[PDB]
């Protein structure tokens, strides 16, 4: 049985590190809600 | 139980200790989810009982005490910032760039942030705190790294 605690305010962050690159991906999404490569 | 507008994590005893499973959003009285983080479960807050009200599996939403009431959206230009919340740490606020999902209906946000399976749930926001989806529904790629889709239900 699942419970639920506060972890904190939802804000921006003015100086939030920085990561990640911006891919784009042709993708599917089948009925069970997952998604796909396609190629 | 408590509820604060805020972030919140998804926890079980049903596993070794206490686990957190997943991460959501409280809003408006409405906590918000994936779907593949509780199944649809009912869920405790402190003394009281939430019941889910409102689900999709292909959409991987689910909303809890109410209809789903986020209705932000990536404005497709600017950095956004996913609010990771992982087992056993603190919230951090991670910012990126999205990269898109490019679908047969339509093209979606994505952001190239790998977090452990207790992250999904966390919200990711726009610059002015917005929630415009929900990390934790996407896809693995060659690379090895992981791309999630930035998922938003819709406000009815
Ligand atoms: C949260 O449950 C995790 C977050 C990503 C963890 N994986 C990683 N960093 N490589 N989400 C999932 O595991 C996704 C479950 C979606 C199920 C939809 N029906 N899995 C994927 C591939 O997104």
């Amino acid at each position: 049985d699942m419970y639920i605690e506060r972890a904190g305010d939802i804000t921006w962050e003015k100086d939030a590190e920085v990561t990640g690159n911006s891919p784009r991906l042709d993708v599917a999404l089948d009925e069970s809600g997952d998604f796909s490569l396609v190629e | 139980g408590e509820t604060t507008d805020g972030v919140y994590r998804v926890m079980t005893r049903r596993l070794l200790g206490s686990t957190q499973v997943g991460v959501g959003v409280m809003q408006e009285g409405v906590f918000h989810t994936m779907w593949h983080v509780t199944k649809g479960a009912a869920l405790r807050s402190g003394e009281g009982r939430l019941d889910p009200y409102w689900g999709d599996v292909k959409q991987d939403l689910v909303s809890y005490c109410g209809p789903w009431k986020l209705d932000a959206a990536w404005d497709g230009l600017s950095e956004v910032q996913l609010l990771a919340v992982p087992p056993g740490e603190r919230a951090k606020n991670i910012q990126t760039l999205p990269g898109i999902f490019k679908t047969k209906d339509g093209d979606i946000g994505a952001v190239a942030l790998d977090y452990p399976a207790g992250t999904s749930g966390s919200p990711i926001l726009d610059k002015s705190g917005r929630v415009i989806g929900l990390y934790g529904n996407g896809v693995v790629i060659k690379n090895g790294s992981y791309v999630s889709a930035i998922t938003q239900g819709k406000r009815e």
